[PDB]
């Protein structure tokens, strides 16, 4: 149950979905965020957030209408005004605290550890 | 500019980042390819208001200027926008201030997660240089 992601769905654009992953998050890691991917794609960073000072960064692509979170031990993405272009797999993503990071970003090579995903569909 | 594959490889061994402080040409054009996908105008934000620049994703909070990000360094004295050209030079001559900074290629996240201990030689195979 470990960064299993879930809350994914099938909706008309316009509508909104809230996905979430269990953590166990400010003591294993620096960073967490939310990254997707599309089928043959590579994975694209949509969120991310520093586990201690709780300050958010975002994929031009999505700001304004995705708000990451984390209920320190829950990971949420508040997914508004969904677009067909929201449309993949999204997976929640954590890096390790065995390294110093003083601050954090999107990428997704930027986190070693993620689990399964749910699947995100616009129409 | 988004680069090809052995595009960048030629140029960063042109730049002579080829065995700079021990890491092979091909641990420089992997690094590359996580951190901005080849692209010589990829900017990221950071969450404590600093931004990563160019084909290295070199970050405003110690490295570059970009008039911003209070409180920052700019210790490779150069502008960031100066790290979005298509010519890698500012980006390549940054990266070995940063990779002589202690922590080696360690300073590349992307890097240590995607590169560092793989077969990196493979990023350069089949390419002229």
């Amino acid at each position: 149950v470990q960064l299993q992601a879930s809350g994914g769905g099938s909706v008309q654009a316009g509508q909104s979905l809230r996905l979430s992953c269990a953590t166990s998050a400010t003591s294993s890691s620096n960073c967490m965020g939310w990254f997707r991917q599309a089928p043959g794609k590579e994975r694209e960073g949509v969120a991310v957030i520093d586990t201690g000072r709780g300050n958010t960064a975002y994929a031009d692509s999505v700001q304004g209408r995705l708000t990451i979170s984390l209920d320190n031990n829950t990971l949420y993405l508040q997914m508004n005004s969904l677009k067909p272009e929201d449309t993949a797999m999204y997976y929640c993503a954590a890096d390790t605290s065995t390294w110093y990071r003083g601050y954090c970003g999107t990428n997704p090579n930027y986190f070693s550890y993620w689990g399964q995903g749910t699947q995100v569909t616009v129409s | 500019k988004v680069f090809g594959r052995c595009e960048l490889a030629a140029a960063m061994k042109r730049h002579g980042l080829d065995n700079y402080r021990g890491y092979s040409l091909g641990n420089w054009v992997c690094a590359a390819k996580f951190e901005s996908n080849f692209n010589t105008q990829a900017t990221n934000r950071n969450t404590d208001g600093s931004t990563d620049y160019g084909i290295l994703q070199i970050n405003s909070r110690w490295w570059c200027n970009d008039g911003r990000t209070p409180g920052s360094r700019n210790l490779c004295n150069i502008p960031c926008s100066a790290l979005l050209s298509s010519d890698i030079t500012a980006s390549v001559n940054c990266a070995k201030k940063i990779v002589s900074d202690g922590n080696g290629m360690n300073a590349w996240v992307a890097w240590r997660n995607r590169c560092k201990g793989t077969d990196v030689q493979a990023w350069i195979r089949g390419c002229r240089l």
